[PDB]
């Protein structure tokens, strides 16, 4: 929904003034970034269920209490229930870091999600876990650079690893 | 869940209707397949150590690459060893809880549910578990109107398997 | 037919409006991909029998087992081998479709549909294909930015197939 | 030209001096490897042929980027699976020939001297070869201290290939 | 070390004669190759970040059995590519330093004289560097008389690694 | 140079009188774990290429100088050299626990070879930990049992370790 343009947009409506030169020259390095925005969505969207795989693969080997029986993760509906909230965590980080603005995954994320954990009896902490550890193993994918033209990262790897923390703190 | 006492319920909670005499039969019936169902489970429960161990080393022997090629689903150290038996143990127990249950619930609402899903998301194959049940339904070595039900059980975790 | 015209078309359709320049945006990154998609498509199917001859000896290579045991949906006999080779010059030729029209459509209709429930019901097993696309997107040899998008096609066959 | 009764006359040769009690022994301590290795030259006389096809098989399981991509090197076509059974042909006969020498003479002599320029000059990888001669030393399934000979045997071909 | 000046000192060293005007004329011939392998080589160093990307890139999909295969030798994870980058990143900066001595001694003393046992110890095929140096000789893009130079150049490393 | 046997025939004759029976009560004994001692020189020598590649892919990970540019077995011929060095170091070694001696070892090849690694610029620290990696290999080797009878081997893995020892402290 709201895209840093439109960020820049309704701050300058807020005021009702025009927009300023800096800001504008702000914007100018972020279409100038443009195109690592592409190449770290396309490189992450790339290996996103194979992260999505190891993710339950670190958590299941953590806490044993989730596949045991009587875990909320246990059986399997319920476990292809959490691949699923897995996979559309992990879809709307990509969504975020698409569009640049946190506001899509805060929008259609931070709302319900901590209320559909504590009334349906889901560990939250189990899910914070495994988003922090998605999270890094999509910091790892998306950094290295293999057979790709090279250059600085650094804003890009700041910003997904807000997402991240975003997502864990969503979650708790 | 498969009952056909609550199948029956829900049936006449659907209509809004009292209890007919259809469900009177019902009962009747699971009266019947409960008969010696229930003795089934016990022979079953008695035997599960030995199924689910000659299960698993007829599934190793049945495909040598499992042991040998070093993945992630098979059991190339003694972990996923462990965790096959945990499986195969885990299917022998829904038969079980299936028999007891009087239909198919406990494996529809326990396996049947996403098997095919977190087979495609870890890369499992379920032939694997389709020659275990092979086994085990040769293994038991029951007679009478308890082996076949138990049988129908397993085939149709089987048909829903694959 | 995910095509970013089509879907464009398929938006302002939902919205009821007219065209607006969203979509001459989008018509400009579809004519960006193109020019260099076509080329990439050309080489791809100058390459393609060595390509898929490649792939069907690097799988057969890859698991020694199904070259081994006499079976269904292994390659036990030639024909095994022929409908194998088959399958993967299906899939090399989805890829090019795929690149030629944009976007994922071709792959989405003509595998992803329901490529997992023929590898259930056939007892097929999808890292074969896996395998063969990882084969391939290593033996196609492109630089460029035509290069990375037929590979990212290739990854997300891969990753749906799994 | 190593075998221990010609290095034992080039030893009394080079010091000018006629046999000595040590010498003797030599020859009945050929007795302890000779007794069981002119058996094993003939049971792998036996073995030969399903040994030189299962290390043909091994090879192209191995490296299936060998019968995909074409090459002159590569076995794409028959012509050059033709020359790989005759190339592991030519190794195990030197096997046997080393085996009824009784040192590795006859090996070292035949093979293993131009090896580094053939494999540099003609783009053959020795990992080939060393695939072929483990699965040979894998399948040859020899008894006793027959075995044992031929396996300090097969690893001085992979030490002089590697 | 073999320079034109550093050969001609050896030839009236190992003579025992004085210089002479057979020497000096190699001293304003190499004029005819210096005023342009000077510039050559700084072209070479402003080129070597992508010429050593786009090696990589060209041997990884002419061998893509290398990205695939779990090894020791082949570049499956992350630090095998960072030993093949820093291996033609050593291959190109021997070209460099031969471009500006002037003779092939620096290339002939820093790669030659031990490739054929490393190739042979630890599994690298010099096919790969064969690749990579066919591609940076396609992708250097020197013109006139410096293009000329590296060719003769290249194809001394080619012909020494095959 | 000199077998077990003749240190007791040298020895006997610095003495000179003949070979009392307590030194043939344990030459009767070497003569009856010799076998075990010819046979595990030969197996020591089977993987002999494969310890000698996974010694130096150990030691230039533990020292990430020696592939580094500036030091000692970094140019092609170098390495090549650092090879041949080990490979010998092994095969003497090897022909050490052929003769029951170590003799040969320090007859062969140590003594002038501490002289030749400081004259040389050579470290000697490295070749040492390099020598005592490949004992451990060595012996586990020749060790583990594969398709060979069990049998009490353990003055092998014992003498095996001295010499590799003698190797490790000769060089330093
Ligand atoms: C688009 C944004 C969005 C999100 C994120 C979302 C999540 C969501 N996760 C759910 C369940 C679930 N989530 C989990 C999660 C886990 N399993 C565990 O034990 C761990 C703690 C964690 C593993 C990752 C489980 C087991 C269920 C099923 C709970 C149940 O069966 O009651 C449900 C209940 C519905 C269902 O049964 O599928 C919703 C609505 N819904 C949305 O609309
Ligand atoms: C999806 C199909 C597709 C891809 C892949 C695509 C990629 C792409 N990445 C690019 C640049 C770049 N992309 C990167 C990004 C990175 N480099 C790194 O070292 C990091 C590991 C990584 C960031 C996570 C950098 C640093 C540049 C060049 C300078 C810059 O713009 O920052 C460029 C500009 C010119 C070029 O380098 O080719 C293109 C076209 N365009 C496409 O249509
Ligand atoms: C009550 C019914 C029920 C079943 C049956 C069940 C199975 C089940 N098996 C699993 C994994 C697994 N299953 C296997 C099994 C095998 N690999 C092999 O060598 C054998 C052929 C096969 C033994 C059957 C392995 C190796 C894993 C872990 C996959 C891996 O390690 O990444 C997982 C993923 C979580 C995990 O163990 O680590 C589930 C949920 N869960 C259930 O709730
Ligand atoms: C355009 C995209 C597209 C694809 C890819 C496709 C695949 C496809 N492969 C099939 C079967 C098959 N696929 C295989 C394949 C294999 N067994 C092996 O040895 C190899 C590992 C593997 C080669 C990939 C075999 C053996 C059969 C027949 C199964 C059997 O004979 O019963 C079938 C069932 C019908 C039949 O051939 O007889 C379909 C529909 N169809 C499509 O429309
Ligand atoms: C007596 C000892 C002896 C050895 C060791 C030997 C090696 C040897 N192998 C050769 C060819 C060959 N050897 C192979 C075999 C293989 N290449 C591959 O890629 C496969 C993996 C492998 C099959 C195992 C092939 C394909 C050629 C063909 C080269 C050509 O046709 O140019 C040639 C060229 C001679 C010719 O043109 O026929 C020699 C000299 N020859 C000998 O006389
Ligand atoms: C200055 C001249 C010079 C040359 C020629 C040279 C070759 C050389 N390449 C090596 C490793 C390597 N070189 C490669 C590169 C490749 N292998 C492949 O399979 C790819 C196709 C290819 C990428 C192009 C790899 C993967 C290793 C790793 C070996 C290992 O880790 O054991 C090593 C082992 C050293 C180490 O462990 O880092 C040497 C000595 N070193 C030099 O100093
Ligand atoms: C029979 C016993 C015997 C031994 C032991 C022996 C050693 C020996 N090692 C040498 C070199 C060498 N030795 C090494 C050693 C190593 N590289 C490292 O970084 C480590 C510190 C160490 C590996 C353990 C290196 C790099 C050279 C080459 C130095 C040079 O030749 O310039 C040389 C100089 C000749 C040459 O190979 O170029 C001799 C004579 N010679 C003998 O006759």
């Amino acid at each position: 929904m709201f895209d840093i343009f439109t960020r820049v947009v309704s701050q300058a409506d807020a005021r009702g003034e025009f927009i300023s030169s800096d800001k504008l020259e702000a914007l100018k390095k972020v279409v100038a970034e443009g195109t690592k925005r592409s190449d770290a969505v396309s490189r992450m969207t790339n290996n996103a269920s194979s992260i999505v795989t190891n993710a339950a693969r670190q958590l299941f080997a953590d806490q044993p209490q989730l596949i045991a029986p009587g875990g909320n993760a246990y059986t399997n509906r319920r476990m292809a229930a959490c691949l699923r909230d897995m996979e559309i965590i992990l879809r709307y980080v990509t969504y975020a870091t698409f569009t640049g603005d946190a506001s899509v995954l805060n929008d259609r994320c931070l709302n319900g999600l901590r209320e559909t954990y504590v009334a349906l009896g889901v560990p939250g902490a189990s899910v914070a876990a495994g988003v922090r550890a998605m999270g890094k193993a999509a910091v790892a994918i998306v950094m290295d650079p293999a057979g790709v033209t090279s250059g600085d990262c650094s804003s890009l790897q700041q910003e997904i690893e807000l997402y991240f923390e975003t997502a864990a703190k969503a979650v708790e | 869940m498969k009952t056909p006492l609550t199948e029956a319920v829900a049936l006449a909670d659907s209509q809004g209707r009292f209890l007919s005499n259809t469900e009177l039969q019902y009962l009747y019936g699971r009266l019947r397949q409960g008969a010696f169902a229930l003795e089934a489970a016990q022979t079953l429960t008695a035997k599960a150590d030995t199924l689910v161990n000659g299960a698993a080393q007829a599934v190793y022997s049945k495909f040598p690459y499992t042991t040998s090629t070093p993945g992630n689903n098979f059991a190339a150290d003694q972990r996923g060893k462990d965790k096959c038996a945990r499986d195969i143990g885990y299917y022998l127990r829904m038969v079980t809880y299936c028999l007891v249950a009087g239909g198919t619930g406990p494996m529809d609402e326990y396996l049947i549910a996403g098997v095919d899903e977190i087979n495609r998301t870890f890369d499992l194959s379920p032939s694997w578990y389709v020659e275990a049940l092979k086994h085990i339904k040769a293994n038991h070595g029951l007679t009478g109107d308890a082996a076949t039900e138990t049988n129908n059980y397993i085939d149709y975790a089987i048909n829903a398997l694959s």
